[PDB]
């Protein structure tokens, strides 16, 4: 417990530090940070998180079906039928998935209304936290969370198989970007109806967190939205007719991404008893994870020519396609090595000083990145080498 | 009727065939010697406290003597097959070699010629063979015919057929809707009166049965020349082995090999060599050309075939019915004619299957991978370009271009991929390629400026450091991208070579087990005597000034092992009782493990050469189960994993190797599980499939596959005979869950159908049983029901086993297995060895103290016996002479006394024909199965002349015989109208059948009464008239569309795929019990039952 | 509108007839937006990201919140998220001037009746001195975004306005024959949107000429994207045929089956489609359906979906490799060799990024 609590300072710490949890504060502490009572994300925050979404966008944007809820929109007014109030608080969406289905019919008529796919996008819905009342006012506060919805209109048979299918790819997916993917599990723990659809999770310094989530619920909510005399349009099979089914929506949570910082450093227990205490640790992001690929570097004279062609790497690599952190303002700031320890403590991949030895050592692309390999690097190929780099590692 | 016991129920069945309280139980003596026991062996008084109930009700059968009957079952099946294989074997007219010729038959042992095949044998008999190629496809490419004539294929025809070449894809992928188009030979000849049996050695013949049986109707029967062999002219395990070594380059070779060839050997001897397969082999494998050598030989290779199957068969049968039986042989028949379901799954339940292998490795590759980089590097220590940089640096290697020739002063048009080095081949090197733009810059600004000036420093920093040409053609960087090792170079299926990379051990920091030191790189662990001896670091003066010089990298490497040292101490007692790379002990010293000396069945410790510093360790076992080297692999297979799950093993500090150790343990079983399985590649059903709409009703999408594979259960094969499928009667639930953590479910499915089969308990277990007990005059017994006494108890009679080892307080699991041990056969020694490994540190004395003692208790008094095997005493006293049957019959000829048998000769098999004889035991039960030994722990049923070989076989031999009556009695009732449906099984004590869903309540009697009689049965010959109550009904008859014992089960794990009856298909129905089955059947049918339920 | 019917087609934003009218469109109280605009959306959005986001890394991706707890508010002034962060990002670099915080965030206005306004937002902080230098000049950078290397963009109208409580900027209008209209506003808080906001000790704030330190200006670089489509939406237009600007048109290309015709042709037309997804290309096949749906009553549809290719897959290829490709905007039909197909398009798209 008090060694799980140190790794929590230490993942969280870093996090206020090193800029990736923009709020401090109590409405931070664990369970206000799940609850989202926090004030956000540093820019490394976004960074990933839009890596993530866009990441985890290009899966499901690919097979020959592939669409979206189209817009996400906050919105409902509206009274009575449709949706029930229950309790108190906002009129903010809870189910990307909800809009994403008055879309729906002519979701259908795309495809040529041939089919059964899934259609969605990404957006954020709101979450209130109300354990429990009686003082004063009443049903106060509100969290936030950036949700994914895939919604599908699945025949009876895409079924349980289709349903089934998701839970294999989704769980590859994820194993694929984790560094420790065994603690990634689903359960099947509900319903007395609708059957199955199970609950995914991430294994915290805690326990178990409800992540993803779903559902088979096949048609049962369009007869809700599109009364009939039974009516509409049922949807082809390919030369027969039916009623679309449910797809269930993982929804989102920063939350993936926040167990993924997790995995990567959540390797809290890392070294808990093991080797001599030299734990200083350094997060882990898979190379497409890390909000930042590397840190530039620039040191000595003339300091500029130096800060300069850093200057250089810096478009070239800007242009690339990689994400970079300019290191000509980083000479200023510290001292060498609580460089490196900060950029370990951020994921940059590797980082490379340009000083004295880049040209008048005539060129170099100078060592850093680990298990300490600072070997010399001719500047060029290397940057080529880590276009490269990324494209494998991506890969898997 | 009644209830009536002299001791467990029998009723009103037997009147029919049996009495159920008749068995002459002869006066005091007899009644009373069995009953004077127990007080010794503690069981009566209590045993008056039963669970009686049934209610028995059934006429269907007629015959004097039971077994009369069963001779008369096997008769029926036995005769039609015997008279059209009469005529085979008397055949006249030999080999005839005409040209050679092309596709599907027509004749040609000829006055002169051939053809007239439109389509098939009208032949009556014959035999025939098959070809395969590694065109891998388990398609044909030519089969072999004897007494009319029939003919080989399109294998060489298909070498000019499309598709463009090797292990991609290609057209045989779409050879798979070749299946149902192609057939077997159509597949059959007519099942139009006499059908021709057919006499071939083993498999893919077995293949020519891979389409002659699978559109589920079919009255062909075939039996193995090689199965026959093994069970007349057979050897053991082990004897065979070293017979084999010594026999081709000392008594009684008569060596009966199985194969072929070396059976032929024995049989006839002529002509006795490969006609062929010098070819065939140098290269199962080249193809294209195969055509070419082929049209010239590949008759050679039939006639080859020919001679084998004429000569064995022709000298095969006699010997065989020299050992008698109708039922042994007609059992058999039908056992060869086996089948196996399948649908659209298989593949997809296998690819699935196959996708998590990878995973997994993948995965802990990058554990590793990190781990390994996290470490070797945080020691910041030394001088780079050396050290752990050796470690790090081999390991990762990547970006080389240097070589290999191919293409050079020959290529097309570079799309900028140009590999410099590159050597001998690639020097004829010309100029061109390299300039710059008018064209343009990107950004307008200081950008320009600087982005243009950069590559200027950059472009000229080539002019500057290392060669030019290098630049021209840039390399591209061979592969990779993080901390990998990369052996690759070899394709065989499931490989990761970072392990055998000694040193992944002191990474994956590992000792634990004897408790500590961390290990060595794969041979033995440190420890942690300060030595006072070992260790004279020591000093003074001296000391200072040159330990540091240190000459050699040793001092350095020393001072590691060293820092290692302390530590390693320090390091042993706060876990087992809880730096500049020379901190993590594993690493350090380790650099290079572990080193020299001997597996040696090390108890012990090393002696010096081996011994530094302040630690002794101790190489490492165990290793006769590997049984010649040195321990080699931490992983190592055996051993080893078991230490996985087992007690002890490492990962200290975390998730790390724990994770490792255990991910591997997940796959190991699959990695070679894989191979084989993958392998039977398969056949479907199209459209001409089960008709009746049955196709309808059953539900199914029309748009799935509903072919089947058919495994070689080798007719006979094994010296007992049990059966030769390695992957399929190797069956197994799933406790080291995973893919194919068994398949076993996916295995079965047709739509309109479903599968009634069971499980009757220590089928093996209960045979020992009465045969004791019935020669320790009346059958009820000791060890055995005599011992097994009535007791169930709740739980069961694993609690009986329980009995075992809590008397010595102990697991059961592993406790219940060697006593089938003890049952099989020897005792003594084996318990302490395998008692030992799975146990630790009491030492060969006290194991020998608890070996000698479970000896003791079930047999442990002078001269030979008291306790329980008064049966081995017979099995032994009726067995250490003559040669027999096991009152039951059949005879297993390689014989000790038998052996030797016109009297004492010749030095007497040496005296060591019969001590080499000495040394084969234990090694040979860890090695009785190649493909994983003794099982896996939670269920684990696997098990030179002299007892043990054949005291053990009795028993099995027996069981063999056991399964025979189950299935001639099936057989034979199927045919007895409610006709249900199909299988042979005889998978281990499982034997599951086919049927249509309805009339599978049906079999479910049949099941239930054939075991009825075959224990009745066994009983009358074995002990003598008359059996119990609780054997008679089973458990339960399994049905279900889905292959797992005990069906509500639902199998998650497959660890992979586990979504699994719910990731679906099928999921559990019940076995109905005996009285609840009857109920719904009401006393069997005709068509008569029927209405009402 | 004549595109008005063209424009919904396989409905390209959700909303029937009366529905969206060309003022709850300017209101996004529309019922909601549809299919083919978002991919345009997340294209536009996206290449904004680039425009000021990924062009200079002087900026970053700041995350300001949606809702306001206490006197519950709705998103309006999403110039204010920014805010709250400044303190909270300054820690940044060390205490260097200036940058900004972009966050693409639909912020609001829900005219009784509501609505939602996506947006996009973006937060510079400048000194007095170079304030109005690197101001002005500001205008000039995305002046160009929309302008983006022009069709009609010869249409992008900006005005002055005197004043306003904030010490001014500009505001954007587009050339809408119907009626002009309004789409971004940028300011000159030169002045105060914190200050109270952030009072007390100012000396916290505050940053830097170059080795002074000082508070910097409030800016405001804000029109409301959800609509900044609509107008893009109008350059286009002038048989039905709608032509559109390559890298936004939110497909790239389509095709489907021919001559073969059942079968293998169509399978090895969906991997070729899958292959092209790979990398970072849209596409759109036509298999399966069972119909030759004609083939210029089926072009016009491109044009009505305002596509860009296409790529008759036939069985004169099957033997030979060479599919009869088209563009959507002047129809001289072309053959060619598909598969360098891979490494086409990059060129007209990576290219279509210049002139």
């Amino acid at each position: 417990a008090p060694g799980s609590g140190e790794g929590s300072e230490a993942l969280l710490e870093i996090c206020q530090r090193r800029h990736f949890l923009s709020g401090s504060k109590q409405q931070l502490s664990r369970d206000s940070l799940l609850s989202g009572c926090h004030p956000g994300f540093g820019p490394l925050g976004v960074e990933l998180r839009k890596n993530l979404a866009a990441e985890w966008w290009t899966s499901v944007v690919v097979f020959r079906e592939q669409v979206f809820p189209v817009d996400a929109l906050h919105h409902k007014p509206g009274p009575l039928l449709p949706g029930d109030s229950a309790f108190r608080s906002g009129k903010l969406r809870e189910n990307l998935l909800h809009g994403a289905l008055e879309h729906y019919v002519n979701c259908l008529d795309l495809v040529n209304k041939r089919l059964p796919y899934g259609l969605a996008q990404i957006g954020v819905c709101f979450h209130p936290v109300f354990d429990t009342k009686q003082i004063r006012n009443g049903v106060k506060s509100i969290g936030e969370k950036t949700e994914a919805s895939l919604v599908w209109f699945t025949p009876p048979r895409t079924s349980n198989q289709w349903l089934d299918f998701w839970l294999r790819h989704r769980l590859q997916w994820w194993r694929k970007f984790a560094m420790s993917p065994s603690n990634f599990s689903s359960s099947d723990c509900q319903d007395e109806e609708g059957r199955k659809g199970n609950k995914l999770y991430y294994n915290f310094p805690w326990g178990k967190e409800l992540i993803e989530t779903l559902w088979n619920l096949g048609d049962h909510e369009l007869l809700h939205m599109y009364p009939g005399n039974v009516s509409k349009l049922h949807g082809r099979d390919g030369r027969k007719n039916v009623v679309p089914c449910v797809l269930s929506v993982n929804g989102d949570l920063d939350r993936g991404m926040l167990a993924y910082l997790y995995d990567s450093f959540q390797l809290t227990e890392n070294s808990f008893t093991r080797k001599k205490n030299l734990h200083r640790k350094v997060l882990k992001l898979h190379p497409c994870l890390a909000p930042i690929k590397v840190a530039l570097d620039v040191g000595r004279g003339p300091t500029l020519e130096l800060r300069q062609v850093c200057q250089g790497l810096f478009n070239e690599l800007l242009e690339n396609g990689i994400s970079v952190w300019p290191g000509y303002l980083e000479t200023m700031q510290s001292s060498l090595e609580q460089l490196y320890s900060k950029y370990d403590e951020m994921s940059i991949l590797f980082t490379v000083l340009v000083t004295e030895t880049t040209l008048e050592n005539g060129l170099i692309h100078l060592r850093s990145r680990d298990t300490t390999m600072k070997e010399m690097m001719h500047i060029s190929k290397l940057k080529d080498f880590l276009i490269k780099y990324i494209s494998s590692a991506k890969n898997v | 009727r009644h209830n009536p016991l002299d001791i467990q129920m029998l009723s009103r069945g037997l009147h029919e065939q049996i009495f159920g309280q008749g068995g002459e139980m002869p006066g005091e003596a007899a009644v009373r010697r069995s009953v004077e026991h127990l007080q010794k062996h503690g069981l009566w008084g209590q045993p008056a406290v039963p669970l009686p109930d049934v209610e028995l009700r059934l006429p269907p059968l007629y015959g004097d003597n039971l077994d009369q009957h069963f001779r008369l079952l096997a008769q029926k099946q036995s005769l039609p097959y015997l008279e059209a294989a009469n005529l085979l074997l008397q055949a006249q007219l030999p080999p005839k070699p005409p040209a050679w010729a092309w596709a599907e038959g027509w004749t040609r042992y000829g006055p002169e010629g051939e053809a007239v095949p439109v389509a098939i044998p009208e032949e009556r008999a014959l035999v025939f063979d098959v070809e395969v190629c590694l065109a891998e496809g388990t398609c044909p490419t030519l089969a072999v015919a004897i007494s009319p004539s029939a003919w080989y294929s399109w294998c060489s025809q298909r070498l000019v057929e499309e598709r463009y070449s090797w292990t991609s894809q290609l057209s045989p992928a779409d050879l798979i809707p070749l299946e149902v188009p192609t057939g077997a030979s159509s597949p059959t000849q007519r099942d139009w009166q006499e059908q021709l049996v057919v006499g071939h050695n083993v498999s893919f013949d077995r293949a020519h049965i891979r389409e002659q049986y699978l559109i589920q109707g079919s009255r062909m029967r075939f039996l193995d020349t090689m199965s026959m062999h093994m069970a007349i002219s057979g050897l053991s395990s082990f004897q065979r082995s070293l017979w084999i070594a010594a026999k081709q380059g000392w008594d009684w070779l008569d060596i009966s090999s199985v194969n072929s060839n070396s059976l032929a050997e024995v049989h006839r001897l002529y002509v006795g060599g490969p006609p062929k397969e010098p070819r065939e082999l140098f290269v199962k494998g080249t193809m294209k050309d195969i055509r070419e050598n082929f049209q010239d030989l590949m008759q050679y290779c039939a006639q080859d075939v020919w001679a084998t199957h004429e000569v064995f068969q022709q000298q095969l049968p006699l010997f065989l019915e020299r050992c008698p039986h109708p039922v042994t042989l007609a059992g058999m028949l039908e056992m060869g004619v086996s089948y196996l379901p399948v649908n659209q799954n298989w593949e997809r339940y296998l690819a699935e299957a196959q996708g998590t292998y990878e995973e997994l490795q993948r995965e802990m590759k990058k554990s590793l991978m990190d781990l390994a980089n996290d470490a070797c590097q945080l020691l910041s220590g030394e001088r780079y370009k050396e050290d752990p940089w050796l470690w790090d640096l081999e390991w990762d290697l990547q970006e080389f271009k240097q070589k290999k020739a191919k293409k050079v002063k020959k290529e097309p048009a570079t799309a900028s991929k140009l590999p410099i080095e590159g050597a001998g081949a690639p020097g004829d090197p010309m100029d061109q390629e390299d300039l710059g733009p008018c064209s343009e810059e990107e950004e307008f600004q200081q950008d320009v400026m600087a982005r243009a000036c950069l590559q200027k420093l950059k472009g000229t920093t080539e002019l500057l450091p290392k060669r030019p040409q290098h630049l021209p053609g840039h390399p591209g960087w061979y592969r990779k991208l993080c901390p990998r090792l990369d052996d690759p170079a070899w394709t065989p299926g499931p490989s990761l070579l970072s392990l055998q990379m000694r040193v992944t051990p002191k990474l994956m920091a590992l000792t634990w087990d004897g408790f500590p030191l961390h290990y060595s790189e794969r041979h033995g662990w440190g420890y942690l005597v300060p030595g006072r001896r070992d260790n004279l670091a020591k000093l003074p003066t001296g000391t200072t000034l040159e330990s540091a010089g240190v000459v050699c990298p040793y001092r350095a490497i020393e001072s590691l092992y060293r820092k290692h040292c302390l530590e390693q101490g320090k390091q042993q007692l706060m876990p087992q009782e809880a730096a500049a790379v020379p901190g993590q002990p594993l690493a350090l010293t380790a650099r290079g493990g572990p080193k020299d000396t001997q597996p040696s069945y090390h108890h012990g410790n090393g002696p010096y050469n081996d011994v530094d510093i302040p630690g002794c360790w101790f190489f490492k076992l165990p290793h006769k189960d590997g049984n010649s080297c040195n321990v080699g692999s931490p992983f190592a297979k055996d051993f080893l994993p078991k230490m996985e799950d087992g007690t002890l093993q490492a990962g200290p500090g975390g998730a790390s190797g724990p994770r490792a150790l255990e991910i591997n343990k997940m796959i190991s079983f699959w990695r070679n599980a894989h191979k084989r399985i993958s392998s039977q590649m398969v056949v479907w059903l199209p459209r001409s499939a089960l008709p009746r709409a049955v196709i309808r009703h059953p539900d199914y999408d029309e748009e799935g596959l509903y072919g089947a594979i058919l495994p070689q259960v080798v007719t006979a094969g094994t010296i007992t005979r049990r059966a030769v499928e390695p992957t399929w009667l190797t069956a197994s639930n799933a406790r080291p869950d995973r893919v194919g953590s068994e398949l076993k479910a996916m295995v079965q499915a047709p739509p309109g159908y479903t599968l009634v089969g069971a499980d009757v308990d220590s089928q093996e277990l209960w045979i020992a049983a009465v045969l004791g007990d019935a020669h320790f005059a009346g059958m009820h017994g000791c060890t055995a029901f005599g011992w097994m006494t009535l007791q169930g108890r709740k739980s069961r009679g694993t609690d009986l086993h329980s009995k075992t080892a809590t008397t010595v307080g102990i697991s059961r699991e592993h406790a219940k297995i060697f006593n089938y041990g003890r049952i099989y056969g020897a005792g003594q020694p084996f318990a302490e060895r395998l008692l030992m490994q799975f146990n630790h540190r009491l030492t060969q004395q006290e194991a020998a103290e608890k070996a000698q003692q479970m000896y003791a208790a079930t047999k442990g008094l002078r001269w030979y016996r008291l306790s329980d095997e008064g049966e081995w005493l017979v099995r032994e006293l009726n067995l250490p002479v003559d040669r027999t049957e096991g009152g039951w019959i059949s005879l297993q000829d390689l014989r000790k006394v038998q052996r030797e048998t016109a009297r004492k000769s010749q030095w007497k098999k040496w005296e060591v024909v019969a001590e080499r004889a000495w040394k084969g035991g234990t090694e040979s039960e860890m090695f009785n199965k190649l493909e994983s030994i003794a099982t896996s722990d939670i269920p684990r049923t696997p098990v030179e002349e002299f007892m043990t070989s054949r005291v053990n076989w009795v028993v099995q031999s027996s069981a063999v015989d056991y399964l025979h009556l189950m299935l001639v009695a099936m057989k034979w009732l199927f045919e007895e109208f409610a006709i249900d449906g199909r299988f042979c099984i005889s998978i281990h004590d499982e034997v599951r059948y086919l049927v249509r869903e309805e009339d599978r309540y049906r079999a479910a009697l049949a099941l239930q009464i054939t075991n009825l009689l075959t224990r009745c049965m066994f009983a009358y010959k074995l002990g003598l008239n008359d059996l119990p109550q609780s054997v008679a009904f089973f458990s339960a008859v399994d049905i279900d569309r889905c292959l797992r014992k005990e069906v509500t089960m639902d199998c998650k794990t497959p660890s992979n795929p586990t979504g699994m009856e719910r990731r679906y298909g099928i999921p559990q129905g019940e076995a109905l019990d005996i009285y609840q089955i009857i109920e719904l059947t009401k006393g069997s049918l005709e068509k008569r039952s029927q209405p009402g339920p």
